[PDB]
């Protein structure tokens, strides 16, 4: 499918990779400082009514990278010391540049991105920031209608903006038809998914590539009126027979 | 006697009559040998059930009638049961699997073989080396120490597995050049496939047993287990949660075995927060598998969240597949890996409720305790639960409490009761004590540390040990590699810290003359992955200690890889334990069998690397820290009042990282100390790098400079 990528080009260092839920979390807060409840409640509306974020993801110059997913892990045998060794380290990948992920879809040979954009220095005095390399910041995607981006998102992260700047562009992912699709958010599921990595937060989410049969996801509001995105950012992913 | 303890004992003893006939006591065939040793020691002590035992060392004639002529009514078993006993032992020996001097050759390089020694960790660290023939009075001083110990043993397998190992341990299973068997090993694998062939219910087959999937391979492996131990809130309680998740570990374990009706024997390996286990295929057994993995899962999820997981899958198996054809073996615990890797991507799929000051007291009381009772859970004085059973600690004055005593640290059964269940577990637990009885902390490792007052933290591992594991041709092979690999962390660390094998160690890059009593403390040692953390000095020692007396322990066939770092006493454990975990991985990825030593400055242009291999490392110590470093914290004399050259050596190499074709630092360094005749090795271009694209000695040298100046401040 094809996407809009904002991204985030930073004008100095960030704290923290934002997911989905916490993007959406600071698009909340923004629409409510600006405009209030009255567009949040059709700002969720839209997306339950069918549009998409996706976590946040590492980029280089014109590099986009996306999360490994994870229903490579179980089909990498699909040398004697040279399968442990690489089939180790695709284990461990987190991210994979845009070519490799979406073989990575197809269960097809694929290689692991050598150097990473992002770098998690731990100052003391103590916290942590990530410092991006040169023309190397953050996007994330946004699947639905352009009403509600030209609307809602855009509006919400130019005012976030004022840490960083914005830019966007149209991103084409080929991903196979399949039954089975790879969240690009973390997501709270409402079947029990394929394969996955729990993520603790206090709320148990699925990671960033776990692997899901028709899961949209789902939002919950409670009391402490806050909504809390978990909803999936599905793209068609291939498996193996296991 | 029941059916059940009988085949145990059973397979456990088919092959006692090897040590008796290299000794040449009884002058017979190993099969003969065996029955006159057991009937013998039978009639002495008047045990009756021995000479029931001996049957096991021999058209089944003589066979029922030798039966016959025994009561098996005496005990409480049919004749037609003792028969299928014999049968099912027979056939296990094959399932497990010349000259009567020949030493046992070891698993690491059957190349080199090991002095008959029995098993003491505090004695001496066991080197494969050169084979000398044993003699056959070796053999009958052993078979003395056996007959007093199995003459004192209460005769349950638990009593009997710690004598066999103790004494047997160090003896080829078969007298052939190049068998990499322990003869203990073997022993406990027959005990085990035997005892599983019982439960499986089969009998009377002489290939139902052997061509049709009557076997389980199961396999716990912990997931999060680094989640779990480290990522708190201090080194007490550190230590703390590194116990505890070896008391869960046992009770899942003891569990399975409990339920069924299993012994320790079937426990291949256990430990590194792995588990291995030989079983029948019965569908019962499933059921219970279920259920114990289920109550299990929950448990975790209730008490940690989803930090720490188990996942538990087995694999229906035939005895063909316990070993060699056209490999069997490897192949179907390949099959059984993959059903693990699936299930931790499935972690507590098993609980669909999911998608909708004891431990302070652990770490405390930790020096004066023999062990734990595993009684219920409602239980008085139940110091710490696991998902199954209550764990009350075993004080030296105290009286054992429970079904199984699970032992620290010996194999001798010492004094609990009879009824007791008697489970042995060992692990690496040194650590410095402080003036208060209680064990060393942060600040206080972090205090007698050599110059610069930083705290050594070091994360190792076993390079390709999966590789390794998975070349084992049987059970037999697999349980002495497992064993004897998991006795290095669990028994020989704690001694090598201490200092022991300093001859076959030697000398190694150090700071400091080595302490009586190190400031090191052991956080999570066993098989392959070990963290330890201490003064920055002693750790750095340390690490090249543990690698050396690996390397002999070894047959310099196997390699560490180890990640060090030196952090100030006031840094959160999360962040170092992250950064060598990084450094570690580091160290495994530009090659094998290289320590990361320091932080480095180094160009980027894919050539240079940060980690050193060992002997590389140890090599430059070797050249250039007796010219600049006296020891003991001191400087050279020569240097004392030059030492700001050191650093215009740094600033120097710095010049280098900065562009590696550029020549000028050769231009640089021989004005800077022109004494002139330090440092000869720097001052050229080396055309011999140049060729084989290497770079160049002055990228080396901050990795020994960095350290002497760590410890002359
Ligand atoms: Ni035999």
């Amino acid at each position: 499918p094809k996407f809009i990528a904002v991204k985030l080009i930073p004008k100095g260092p960030f704290r923290d990779i934002p997911r989905a839920d916490t993007l959406f979390g600071a698009i909340g807060n923004a629409i409510s400082a600006i405009h209030g409840q009255s567009a949040v409640e059709e700002l969720v509306d839209a997306f339950v009514g069918g549009a998409r974020i996706s976590s946040a993801f590492p980029y280089s110059g014109d590099t986009y990278y996306l999360p490994k997913p994870l229903s490579v892990e179980p089909a990498l045998e699909g040398d004697e010391e040279e399968r442990y060794t690489t089939a180790k380290r695709l284990r461990k990948a987190k991210y994979l540049d845009l070519k490799n992920f979406e073989l990575a879809l197809r269960l097809r040979p694929f290689t692991i991105p050598e150097e990473i954009p992002y770098a998690r220095v731990d100052v003391p005095r103590f916290w942590e920031e990530i410092r991006f390399r040169e023309k190397s910041g953050v996007y994330f995607l946004y699947s639905g209608p352009r009403e509600v981006f030209d609307g809602y998102i855009a509006p919400a992260m130019r005012f976030l903006g004022d840490l960083f700047e914005v830019e966007f562009h149209e991103m084409k992912i080929d991903a196979p038809g399949s039954e089975y699709s790879v969240t690009l958010s973390n997501a709270l599921p409402t079947k029990t998914p394929v394969l996955w990595r729990l993520l603790r937060k206090r709320m148990t989410f699925i990671a960033e590539g776990s692997i899901v049969k028709n899961d949209p996801g789902g939002m919950e509001r409670l009391e402490l009126e806050v909504y809390v995105y978990g909803l999936t950012f599905p793209l068609g992913v291939e498996l193996p027979e296991g | 006697m029941e059916i059940d303890e009988l085949t145990a004992l059973g397979g456990l003893l088919h092959d006692i009559g090897k040590p008796v006939q290299r000794a040449g006591l009884y002058s017979g065939d190993h099969s003969t040998q065996g029955a006159r040793f057991l009937r013998d020691l039978a009639e002495n002590t008047g045990r009756a059930e021995y000479e029931l035992l001996s049957l096991f060392s021999e058209n089944d004639e003589l066979m029922i009638r030798r039966i016959k002529e025994l009561s098996p009514e005496r005990f409480g078993l049919t004749m037609e049961d003792v028969l299928n006993a014999l049968w099912i032992v027979y056939e296990a020996d094959n399932l497990a699997s010349p000259q009567a001097s020949r030493p046992l050759y070891s698993v690491f390089n059957p190349g080199k073989a090991y002095p008959w020694a029995e098993l003491d960790f505090e004695k001496e660290l066991p080197v494969p080396g050169d084979v000398f023939s044993i003699r056959s009075q070796d053999y009958r001083e052993l078979v003395k120490r056996l007959w007093e110990e199995l003459s004192k043993a209460k005769l349950r397998s638990d009593r009997l597995l710690p004598v066999l190992e103790k004494y047997l341990t160090f003896v080829s299973s078969v007298t052939s050049e190049g068998n990499i068997i322990s003869l203990y090993d073997h022993m406990r694998m027959t005990s085990a496939i035997a005892l599983a062939m019982l439960r499986a219910g089969c009998t009377a087959e002489d290939g139902r047993c052997r061509k049709e999937k009557r076997f389980l391979l199961i396999e716990g492996d912990f997931s999060g287990i680094q989640d779990f131990i480290y990522r708190v809130s201090t080194l007490k309680y550190l230590r703390a949660r590194s116990a505890y998740l070896e008391l869960i570990g046992w009770d899942v374990v003891l569990e399975i075995l409990s339920r069924l009706g299993l012994t320790r024997a079937n426990v291949v390996f256990n430990a590194g927060g792995h588990f291995m286990i030989i079983a029948q295929n019965t569908p019962d057994a499933v059921k219970e598998l279920e259920e114990i993995r289920a109550k299990a899962v929950e448990w975790l999820y209730r008490e940690f969240e989803s930090d720490l997981y188990l996942a538990i899958e087995w694999e229906p198996v035939s005895g063909r597949e316990f070993g060699r054809e056209g490999n069997l073996f490897a192949e179907a615990r390949k099959r059984l890996k993959h059903k693990l890797t699936v299930r931790k991507l499935k972690r507590f799929g098993e609980i669909k409720g999911l998608f909708e000051n004891r431990l302070v007291s652990l770490g405390g009381n930790l020096p004066k305790l023999l062990g734990f009772g595993r009684t219920a859970k409602n239980d008085a004085g139940v110091l710490v639960e696991g998902p199954f059973s209550g764990f009350v600690p075993y004080l030296q004055g105290g009286r054992p409490v429970g079904e199984q005593i699970l032992v620290k640290n010996t194999l001798n059964p010492g004094e609990i009761p009879e009824s007791a269940q008697f489970v042995p577990y060992f692990v690496a637990d040194y650590f410095k004590k402080d003036p208060k009885g209680g064990v060393a902390t942060f600040e206080e490792l972090s205090m007698a540390s050599t110059g610069t007052r930083r705290l050594g933290v070091m994360k190792g591992d076993v390079d390709r040990l999966g590789e390794f594991f998975s070349s084992m041709d049987s059970p037999s092979k697999l349980a002495t590699a497992s064993r004897f690999m998991d006795y290095f962390f669990k028994g020989y660390i704690g001694a090598i810290i201490e200092g022991k094998f300093g001859y076959i160690i030697g000398d190694v890059p150090s700071l400091r003359d080595w302490p009586e009593e190190p400031d090191i403390v052991v956080v999570y040692a066993g098989g392959d992955d070990f963290f330890i953390v201490g003064a920055w000095d002693q750790i750095f020692e340390l690490a090249f200690r543990v690698r050396r007396a690996f390397n002999a322990y070894t047959g310099g066939k196997l390699t560490l890889s180890v990640g060090l770092g030196y952090f100030d006493e006031r840094t959160p454990i999360y962040r170092m334990a992250d950064v060598v975990s990084e450094r570690l991985d580091t160290a495994k990825d530009e090659g094998r069998n290289r320590v990361f030593v320091v932080g480095r400055s180094r160009p980027l242009d894919g050539k240079h690397k940060l980690s050193y291999e060992w002997n590389h490392y140890e090599e430059l110590w070797r050249t250039y820290a007796p010219r600049i470093y006296a020891g003991n914290g001191r400087l050279k004399g020569k240097l004392e009042s030059k030492k700001g050259l050191l650093w215009k050596l740094l600033e120097i190499r710095e010049l280098y990282v900065r562009d590696p074709n550029d020549v000028r630092w050769a231009y640089l360094t021989a004005y800077l100390l022109g004494l002139s005749d330090l440092f000869p090795e720097l001052v050229g271009i080396d055309t011999k790098a140049v060729e084989r694209k290497e770079p160049q000695p002055v990228y080396w040298v901050d990795g020994v400079l960095k350290i002497v100046l760590m410890a002359v401040r």
